[PDB]
Order: C-alpha cells, then sequence, then structure tokens
C-alpha cells in the first residue's frame, strides 16, 4: 500500500519501508487513467497532472474537499470559505454549482459512484456529515450529534463502511449512512491498517482497520498531513456506467443517480433543460448586467439561484453603467475611468470600443434598438450626444439648456425620449426623438434626480432621486404622479425594470434590491456586492415592436428621429 | 541579585551580585573574563584596593535589603588608581576609563551612598 | 506551528494569545502619552477600552491623532519585544546583517529586536479594530502608522566593546528599541504640534454617496508618515463637556513651587487653575525621601528615611 499525503508545497508517495506549490489542500486519482488531481486553497484552484493541467480554476475561496469519479467522470469540490459545492467533467469543463445554501464551510467532499452518492463535512457551529445525490439531489444531513472539528471521513466501498476522525476529540469512527462505530484530520484505508494524521504529533499513525490494535507508527516527522488516501487501482471498483456509450443521450452532463436509469441529464450554470428533459436551451436567454467599479458582471433571472458569473474582462477601472441591445446581442457598458464606451457579447468575446472621444462624466447612455441608433448623456459636458449603433455618426442631439444630465431613455414605438436634469433646476424632461419639443414634465420636490425608467408596455415613467431619496412613478405624459417607495438612493443607482418587478440598488451601492411593480413585495436579489452603480434588465430574444425608422433607417443618411409627428432625420 | 563566580571576588566583601553589571555583562563568567586581564596587577597586590574597586565595578554587590547599586567610594577608587597606576602607566597600562574616579559618588553624602570604610 | 501557513487550522489562530501582549503595548503608550501631557489641560483623558470603543475621542481634534499614534507605537514596541525576547523563542530576533562589519572596528551582532515582526502584528490587530471608511478613520490611521513608524525610526545601534581589557577599539552591535521616553517626548510634540484636516467647507455633493465620497479622503490622504493627522480644531480644554469624555480642569493637580520644575508646569498652576477661573487649593500633609542613609562597612548598605514638603495646587 502506496500512503499519498498533501505537504503542503510537495505531493508525494510513501510505501512500506510533485513540488513548487503554496499550500496544497487536497488530492484525488483516476488510477485507471493514471491521473491525479489536487486542490489549492491559497491558489484557490484544482488542477491536475497524468501518472500539470488546470482543472478548476473558475473561482474558489477555499476548497478542501476534493473526489475524482472513476465511473461518471465528473469532479466535485466544497470550498469552505465561499460556502458552496461545485460539480464539473473530468477536463473541468460543464462545470455546476450542486449546493450552495446551508453551508457554513465546505471542507472534504466524498463521492460514491457505484452508489450514485456524494458526502462532504461541514466546520461550522453546527459540525456535521451530509450526503446527497451525486447530481445534488436530496442534501442529507447524516452526523450531526457530538461531533467539532470533523475530518477524514472515509468510505468503504469493500464493506460499505463510512469512517471519520475528529481533529478535536482524537477519536476516529465508523459508520455507514447511521450506525456507528468509534475506533486526527484526514485518514484512508488499504488493506488491514487504518492510517491517520496526529494533529499534534506530526506523524502517520497506524492501527488495524477492523480492530484497532496495532497503534503502530507508519512514518514520522511528517509535519503537515492535510490529507492521505491509499493510491491503488483496487481502490476504485470497476463497474459499467449506465449513461453508457454517449452521455446516455444527455446533451451536457450525464450525472450518476440513486434513481430511475442510474444517470441523470443535466445542464451547465443558467441554462434551462426543454421539456424534453434532454436538450438544454441555447443558454441562459437572460443577462441582468451589472457594472461594479471594476468589474461587470451577468445574472440570470430566469433561475433562483442568481448566480453571479464574472465576465473575463481586462483594464475595468471606474464602470458605472452597462446595458445590452438584443436586436444585435450587443452589451455597451460605460468606464469612468477610461472615460470611454465598451462593447462586447454575454461572452466577453467581440469586445470593442464604440465611443472614446469627448465624454467627461458621461451619467447617460441610451440604445435605440429599433432605429438602430445610440444616444448618450454627459453630466461633465453637459450634453446629450447621439451616434449610431457602431458608433459613426457621432452627434450632439441637446446641449443648450440642460445642466447635470444624468438618466436618458427612450420610446421608439411613440417618438419621445425622456431624460433626468440637475444643475440649477433639476428636472424629468420628455421631447422627441430629434430633440425638438424639449418639455419639462416634473418640476417640483425634486433635489438630485439619480434615475429614470420608462414602462413602455403601460405608458408610464419612473424615476429616483439622490437628494429627496424617494423613487416616484408616474404617468408619460396625463401625470399619476405617486412616490413608490422612500429609502436612500446610492448616488450610482444601478435601476432597472422589467415584467412585474422593479430592480434598484441599496443607498451603499454593495446590493440590489427588488420591488413588485404591481404589488409592494421588497425581495434583496443580490447582496455584499460593493460599489454597485448601473443596471439593465433586458431580453436576450424578444424584440418588441417597430416604427417606420425599422425599415431602411427611415431613409435617413445618419440618424432616424422618429417622433410621434412623424420622424426626423439627424447629422453628426 | 546572583552568586560571585569569580574566583578573584569571592569573599571580595559580598558574595551577591546583580547582572548586568557597570560593564553590561550578560554572566558573572563574562565580568569574570574581563576583570582577569588584571590578574598580573592583582598578584603583584599593587594596592590592596584595587581588588575590591574591580569586583565592586564589574559585578557589584547585590543586596536584599538595599535594592539600589552600590558602587565603591570615590577615595577608594582614586587610591587604587595611586597605588597600582604608576606601575601600569610605566608600562604603559592607563587606569581604563570606565573604572575611572571622578564618575562615582564621594563618600559622606546620603544621596550619594558608596562602599568604603568610615 | 506558531509559524505555518496558516490556512485551515492551528495557523490561521494565534490571535487571543497576543491579545494581552498587545493591551500591554498600548497601556504603556497610554501611560506615555498621560505622562507627556501630565500638566496640561488635556491630560490624556483616554482608557485602554476607550480606544476600542472610540468613545471619549470621536473628536477630531490635535490630541487624538497622538493618542492614536502613541498607541501605535506602543502596541508595536511591546510585541517587538515580547517577540525579540526568549518568551516567543525570540524568534530568533533579526538575523539579517547579523556578523557583518558595519564600520571601523566594530561589527554587527547581538539580537537585534525583530520590530518587523512586532509591526507585523500590531498592523494586523490595531488596524483592524480601525473600523469605519470615512475621513477620520484614514486621519486615525495614519497617526497610527505615524506611531509605528516612530517606534521604528527611533530604533538605534547600541553596542558592546568587547576590545582588550575593554577597550572599545573593537566592539560588537546590535539594533536596540529606543528609550521609551523619547517616544514619549516625540509624541508630546506631535500632540502639541498636531493639525487640522481639510475642513472644506464646499464638499462635493454626497447627499448620496455611491458616486460621491471614495475619493474625498483620498485628496486628504497627502500628510507625513511621521505626522499625526486630525481634522476638527481640538476643543477648549479649561470646560467640561461630558459628551466628548472631558471632565474640565477643575480639581487638577498642578505645579506651583519646585527646585527644578519646567517653566511649562510652574506656569501648569496658572494655565490650568488661574487661566480658567479656579481657585488655589492646597494640601497639609507632606511627603518622604529616604536620607541619613549610613552604609556599614563591607557587605552591608542601610539607608534611613527623611521628610520633606512636596508642592502643588487644586484648581478648587
Amino acid at each position: 500500500p502506496l500512503l499519498l499525503y498533501a505537504n503542503r508545497r510537495d505531493l508525494r508517495l510513501v510505501d512500506a519501508t510533485v513540488g513548487g506549490l503554496e499550500d496544497a489542500a487536497a488530492v484525488d486519482f483516476v488510477f485507471s487513467h493514471g491521473l491525479i488531481y489536487w486542490s489549492d486553497v491559497s491558489e484557490e484552484a484544482i488542477k491536475r497532472t497524468e501518472f500539470v493541467q488546470n482543472v478548476v480554476v473558475s473561482g474558489l475561496l477555499s476548497p478542501d474537499g476534493l473526489a475524482c469519479d472513476w465511473l461518471g467522470e465528473k469532479l466535485y469540490w466544497t470550498d469552505s470559505e465561499t460556502n458552496r459545492i461545485e460539480v464539473s467533467n473530468l477536463d473541468g469543463s460543464l462545470r455546476k454549482v450542486l449546493f450552495w445554501q446551508e453551508l457554513d464551510q465546505p471542507r472534504a467532499i466524498a463521492l460514491d459512484p457505484s452508489s450514485g452518492f456524494m458526502y462532504w463535512t461541514d466546520w461550522g457551529e453546527v459540525p456535521k456529515i451530509e450526503r446527497a445525490g451525486m447530481d445534488g439531489s436530496s442534501r442529507f444531513i447524516i452526523i450531526n450529534s457530538e461531533i467539532y472539528w470533523p475530518n477524514g471521513l472515509t468510505l468503504d466501498y469493500e464493506e460499505q463502511k463510512l469512517y471519520w476522525a475528529d481533529a478535536k476529540l482524537n477519536f476516529i469512527h465508523k459508520s455507514n449512512l447511521d450506525g456507528t462505530n468509534r475506533q486526527p484530520f484526514a485518514l484512508t484505508l488499504f488493506e488491514d491498517i487504518l492510517y491517520w494524521t496526529d494533529w499534534s504529533t506530526h506523524s502517520i499513525l497506524a492501527c488495524n482497520k477492523y480492530t484497532g490494535e496495532g497503534l503502530r507508527e507508519i512514518h514520522s516527522d511528517i509535519f503537515s498531513p492535510m490529507d492521505i488516501h491509499a493510491f491503488s487501482q483496487q481502490r476504485q471498483p470497476n463497474a459499467t456506467n449506465p449513461c453508457g456509450i454517449d452521455n446516455g443521450g444527455c446533451s451536457h452532463l450525464c450525472l450518476m443517480s440513486p434513481v430511475k436509469p442510474f444517470y441523470q441529464c443535466a445542464c451547465p450554470t443558467g441554462v434551462k433543460l426543454l421539456e424534453n428533459g434532454k436538450t438544454c436551451k441555447d443558454g441562459a436567454t437572460e443577462l441582468l448586467l451589472l457594472a461594479r467599479r471594476t468589474d461587470l458582471r451577468r445574472i440570470s433571472l430566469d433561475t433562483p439561484d442568481f448566480t453571479d458569473i464574472v465576465l473575463q474582462l481586462e483594464d475595468i477601472r471606474h464602470a458605472i453603467a452597462i446595458d445590452y441591445d438584443p436586436v444585435e446581442g450587443y452589451i455597451y457598458w460605460t468606464d469612468d475611468e477610461v472615460r470611454a464606451i465598451r462593447r462586447s457579447f454575454i461572452d466577453g468575446s467581440g469586445s470593442q470600443f464604440v465611443v472614446t472621444a469627448q465624454i467627461a462624466h458621461p451619467d447617460g447612455i441610451a440604445v435605440d434598438w429599433v432605429a438602430r441608433n445610440l444616444y448618450w448623456t454627459d453630466t461633465g459636458t453637459d450634453r446629450i450626444e447621439v451616434t449610431r449603433l457602431n458608433g459613426t455618426m457621432r452627434k450632439i442631439l441637446i446641449s443648450e439648456d440642460l445642466e447635470e444630465p444624468r438618466a436618458i431613455v427612450l420610446d421608439p414605438m411613440v417618438g419621445y425620449m425622456y431624460w433626468t436634469d440637475w444643475g440649477e433646476i433639476p428636472k424629468i424632461e420628455r421631447a422627441a426623438l430629434d430633440g425638438s419639443d424639449r418639455v419639462v414634465l416634473v418640476n417640483t420636490s425634486l433635489g438630485w434626480p439619480n434615475g429614470l425608467a420608462l414602462d413602455y408596455d403601460e405608458g408610464k415613467i419612473y424615476w429616483g432621486d439622490a437628494k429627496t431619496d424617494k423613487i416616484e412613478v408616474m404617468n408619460t405624459d396625463g401625470t399619476g404622479r405617486r412616490v413608490l417607495v422612500e429609502d436612500k438612493i446610492p448616488h450610482i443607482f444601478g435601476f432597472t425594470l422589467l415584467g412585474d418587478y422593479v430592480y434598484w440598488t441599496d443607498w451603499q451601492r454593495r446590493s440590489i434590491e427588488r420591488v413588485h411593480k404591481r404589488s409592494a413585495e421588497r425581495e434583496v436579489i443580490i447582496d455584499q456586492l460593493p460599489d454597485l452603480m448601473g443596471l439593465k434588465a433586458t431580453n436576450v430574444h424578444r424584440v418588441i415592436g417597430s416604427n417606420p425608422c425599422a425599415e431602411e433607417n427611415g431613409g435617413c443618411s445618419h440618424l432616424c428621429l422618429y417622433r410621434p409627428q412623424g420622424l426626423r432625420c439627424a447629422c453628426p | 541579585c546572583q552568586e560571585i563566580t569569580v574566583p578573584l571576588c569571592k569573599g571580595i566583601g559580598y558574595n551577591y551580585t546583580y547582572m548586568p553589571n557597570q560593564f553590561n555583562h550578560d554572566t558573572q563568567d563574562e565580568a569574570g573574563l574581563e576583570v582577569h586581564q588584571f590578574w598580573p596587577l592583582v598578584e603583584i597586590q599593587c594596592s590592596p584596593d584595587l581588588k575590591f574597586f574591580l569586583c565592586s565595578m564589574y559585578t557589584p554587590i547585590c543586596l536584599e535589603d538595599y535594592k539600589k547599586p552600590l558602587p565603591p567610594c570615590r577615595s577608594v577608587c582614586e587610591r587604587a588608581k595611586a597605588g597600582c597606576a604608576p606601575l601600569m602607566r610605566q608600562y604603559g597600562f592607563a587606569w581604563p576609563d570606565r573604572m575611572r574616579c571622578d564618575r562615582l559618588p564621594e563618600q559622606g553624602n546620603p544621596d550619594t551612598l558608596c562602599m568604603d570604610a568610615a | 506551528a506558531w509559524s505555518v501557513n496558516n490556512f485551515l487550522m492551528t495557523g490561521p489562530k494565534a490571535y487571543l494569545t497576543y491579545s494581552a501582549s498587545v493591551a500591554v503595548g498600548a497601556q504603556n503608550g497610554i501611560e506615555e502619552c498621560k505622562y507627556q501631557f501630565a500638566w496640561e489641560r488635556w491630560n490624556c483623558p483616554e482608557s485602554t477600552l476607550q480606544l476600542a470603543t472610540h468613545n471619549g475621542l470621536r473628536s477630531a481634534t490635535r490630541e487624538t491623532s497622538f493618542v492614536h499614534a502613541i498607541s501605535s507605537a506602543g502596541v508595536m514596541y511591546t510585541l517587538t519585544r515580547n517577540c525579540s525576547m526568549g518568551d516567543f523563542d525570540n524568534c530568533g530576533c533579526d538575523d539579517s546583517r547579523n556578523g557583518r562589519i558595519g564600520g571601523r572596528g566594530w561589527v554587527w551582532g547581538g539580537c537585534s529586536d525583530n520590530a518587523e515582526f512586532g509591526e507585523r502584528i500590531s498592523k494586523l490587530f490595531v488596524d483592524g479594530l480601525e473600523t469605519g471608511q470615512d475621513a477620520r478613520a484614514l486621519m486615525n490611521l495614519h497617526n497610527n502608522e505615524a506611531g509605528r513608524l516612530a517606534v521604528k525610526e527611533t530604533m538605534k545601534r547600541t553596542c558592546k566593546c568587547h576590545g582588550i581589557s575593554g577597550s572599545c577599539s573593537i566592539q560588537t552591535c546590535w539594533l536596540q528599541l529606543a528609550e521609551f521616553r523619547d517616544i514619549g517626548n516625540h509624541l508630546k510634540i506631535k500632540h502639541d504640534q498636531a493639525l487640522k484636516l481639510e475642513m472644506d467647507k464646499r464638499k462635493m455633493p454626497s447627499t448620496n454617496s455611491v458616486n460621491s465620497r471614495r475619493a474625498i479622503a483620498d485628496a486628504f490622504s497627502s500628510v507625513a508618515g511621521s505626522e499625526l493627522i486630525f481634522l476638527e480644531d481640538s476643543p477648549d480644554y479649561c470646560l467640561k463637556n461630558i459628551s466628548l469624555g472631558l471632565q474640565g480642569t477643575e480639581g487638577r493637580e498642578c505645579l506651583q513651587s519646585g527646585k527644578n520644575l519646567s517653566q511649562w508646569e510652574r506656569r501648569s498652576c496658572k494655565r490650568l487653575c488661574t487661566d480658567c477661573g479656579l481657585r488655589v487649593e492646597e494640601k497639609k500633609t507632606e511627603i518622604i525621601s529616604s536620607c541619613n542613609c549610613k552604609f556599614h562597612w563591607c557587605c552591608t548598605v542601610k539607608c534611613e528615611q527623611c521628610k520633606q514638603v512636596v508642592i502643588k495646587h487644586f484648581c478648587a
């Protein structure tokens, strides 16, 4: 029996007589393929090597459990810092977070392919050993009674038993799912000998794995023993895969299951599974874009997990506002540091610059999705400019009588453009799309208006105010003014409306709350994420409406600006 | 307090000394290693006081009733220098500058308390 | 395993066992601040607890900068000396540069105090306790680092001459802490000469702080890393103001008569009492100072006691 133990900078085998890493925390193997996977809690990663390769790197905080499924070819892990367990294919692809809720500091994890069960420990105020299905089904706490600082969970596939130690109580127990025998961090088995690592002896203590007698010493001087396993082919019994030839017809993940065909079709994070139950939708259909000070992130609103995949983008320094055009699939965001506006896809590929020039405090940006134009506001230079979605044909559309302009919005199907203003006299105005008919819609009880939403469906406009800490609702002309909510409002506010809910940012710009635009129910959507600035909820697929501009840009050589009375072309 | 360990200072007047000393020595052995360089001048017995002064200076007395240092009086130092100094200077040995006698309190002051014969 | 990778267990720990020494350091700093202001209208009316509560020194006055500095320096000094001494394996102290030749006829050596260890721990604890992001918290952080580096800069090369017969021809040197008195005097000056911060009237509109704030304090952070930073002007210390933890000047000892009293201390009676309106009340009793000592011949040191009149006045 060879004994493989995670040193901390080293990984090595002992017998019966890879270096250059910083804080290794986990190790496993697939003997049949001659693979060895390990976890770094400092590097926040999981890598692989054969008998180096990145396996899981996309975002850990303290990953302590790591087990290789040899029957379904999947990698399961737990991150004790971020409080979540994730799964992925054997090479890292199709990564899926299996659990995230009711997790304190998930440390060690273990899987049982033949049975199709996974296991892991919690080291929180309520330490426990719990198992679930290899597909994240039915999280079940098995051991909760009398354990503190538990470690070294081990299963005996030869005898259907589950062993574990207690790095605080200096015991090694065993069980299976229920019945528990007591016989110290990690532990493993090989043949007759149960080996453990003593938190205060820095030695490999050995004993009989059936009785316990013979508390022999296997290897001294081992100062850091974070884990120990038995590296043997006989440690992974063979069985056929119920997925069979090709993932059992699963388009993506084929996960082991306890029930039914003992295989289960799964889809990667965010994307929904069609009525088929075998074919995934082509990715998530939603995007709820979030402009933090230094990142840009996306949250799907189709599923209740709300997981913020970080966009893989470079050199984001002071982003503010983000939005996305569903017609061409372009994301446009602004950066208060680079002083520019950028484009890109949900992936983050095809990143391009849209405007680089005369921008100071670009407090407002607006996509025209019918005529395919783009308007933006600049509180610095105090002017509303307009180009095309390309970014060419830049034209100053409003300059006079506008001070400190912030939020800007458009109603292409009617032909009206509403924006807010600060400066000498704050106001909410509405004009046609060519700047004509500039009229003030709300005049009084305003201080620092910070955000404006249009309800395209119901002829309504919504706004909020930094100085007055109020979010008010009103009709898009025939007034029906009403302050929907009274709460502190972040200077830069991620505010968006879609459907029956309204999204907004809290005072500290650390969280996004929603309010059911209809009812009143307030549920905090995203938390613990500071420096929130801007939001735009949108349906990547669905494109509502059209206007005469929608045909040949209304016959305009540059900007097609639609009025309710008609339409006027514009020039750069 | 510690016990006198340097041979030359055993039975010099007190059996208890403190550390570090006026010469900033860790152990009594360190102070003895330094006071031993005077052993020639000690064997010559150029001054009776020299041994007491050098031992009160390299391993000063430590008392369980008086916890303030107690140095030898200026006259003892001036007498050890008067008797011993001519031979050492004559052979090129200056009275050590730490051992200087104007740096010590004089006898006859409750504020400047020292050890001497009346 | 005190010094370990410090990720999962045991390592990431080792915070409670040091808190006592850190508290001792901060206490030494508070006592020194009280010393430096013994005869001033503000006399360091601060507790150890208070510098965690921030109650009693929320006034961004000149003296709170000094208090923050002197407490950071005290914690750092004490834990650096704990580390340097063997109580914690001497931490094998500042072994770097040891043995080398530093100049003509002297070499490095000894156990130089591991100041970077004391500074590391002091930062870990003290800057942790400094919660909040406002400008005052940056001021306090500044004064804290000011005191940590005041303690550091004051370290001096102390030597022992181990030449022939004690001559300083050859000597072994090490880097030692300065006397806490010199740091106290330094922080005393820094209190006497602390300065008020921006006090800017315009303050870029910050009713909503998502875009405002988090840049104001950024520009107000160009202050000498030796100097202590304060923002508000210091209150009148003649007056009692229970909202600020200031107990007023009435009933405070001052020095009137004294053989060798500083003109500050001699004037302290008029400054604390007469300059504040209060009257000077005295004490009947008189102190005692050992005298009539008769160091018996040999071996025995015996010293008698004397009696003398102390001097002071109470702003009754």
